[PDB]
C-alpha cells in the first residue's frame, strides 16, 4: 500500500510536470521559429540590397 | 612602380563586388525561404503532437478518475 | 501485486519521457540562444554599417 501510494503520487507529479514541460517546449519552439523568420526576412532585405549591389 | 596598383585594384573593384553579390543572393535563397518553410512544417507537426497529447491525456484522465 | 506492477511500469515510462523532454529542451535552447546572439550581432554590424555610411 505504501509502495503503490508513493508510485501513483510521484507519477501524478510526473504527468503534471511533463505537461508543463510540453507547454514550455511548444512555446520555445514557436518563439524560435518566429525569431528565425524575422531573421530570414532581414536576410531577404539584405538580399534585395545585394541585388542592388549587383550594380557591382 | 605604381603600375601594379591597377592590376591589384581594378580586379577586385568589379570581381569582388560581383562575387559577393552572388554569394549574398545564393545564401539568402538557400537560407530564408527554406527556414521559413521548415519552421512552418515543424509548427504543423507540433500542433499534431499537441492534439495527440490532448487526446491521450483526456482518455487517461477519463479511465483513471476513481 | 498487479496494481503495483502496472503503476511501476507507468511511472518508469513517464520518467524516461521526462528525461528525454529535458534533453530536447536543452538542445533547442542552445540553438535558439545561438540564433539570438547571431541576430544581435547582425543588427549591431548593421548599425556599424549605418554609422560607416554616416562617416562616408
Amino acid at each position: 500500500s505504501d509502495k503503490l501510494k508513493e508510485a501513483e503520487t510521484r507519477a501524478e507529479f510526473a504527468e503534471r510536470s511533463v505537461t508543463k514541460l510540453e507547454k514550455s517546449i511548444d512555446d520555445l519552439e514557436d518563439e524560435l521559429y518566429a525569431q528565425k523568420l524575422k531573421y530570414k526576412a532581414i536576410s531577404e532585405e539584405l538580399d534585395h540590397a545585394l541585388n542592388d549591389m549587383t550594380s557591382i | 612602380d605604381f603600375d601594379d596598383i591597377h592590376r591589384k585594384r581594378m580586379e577586385k573593384d568589379l570581381n569582388e563586388l560581383q562575387a559577393l553579390i552572388e554569394a549574398h543572393f545564393e545564401n539568402r535563397k538557400k537560407e530564408e525561404e527554406e527556414l521559413v518553410s521548415l519552421k512552418d512544417r515543424i509548427e504543423r507537426r507540433r500542433a499534431e503532437r499537441a492534439e495527440q497529447q490532448r487526446i491521450r491525456n483526456e482518455r487517461e484522465k477519463e479511465r483513471q478518475n476513481r
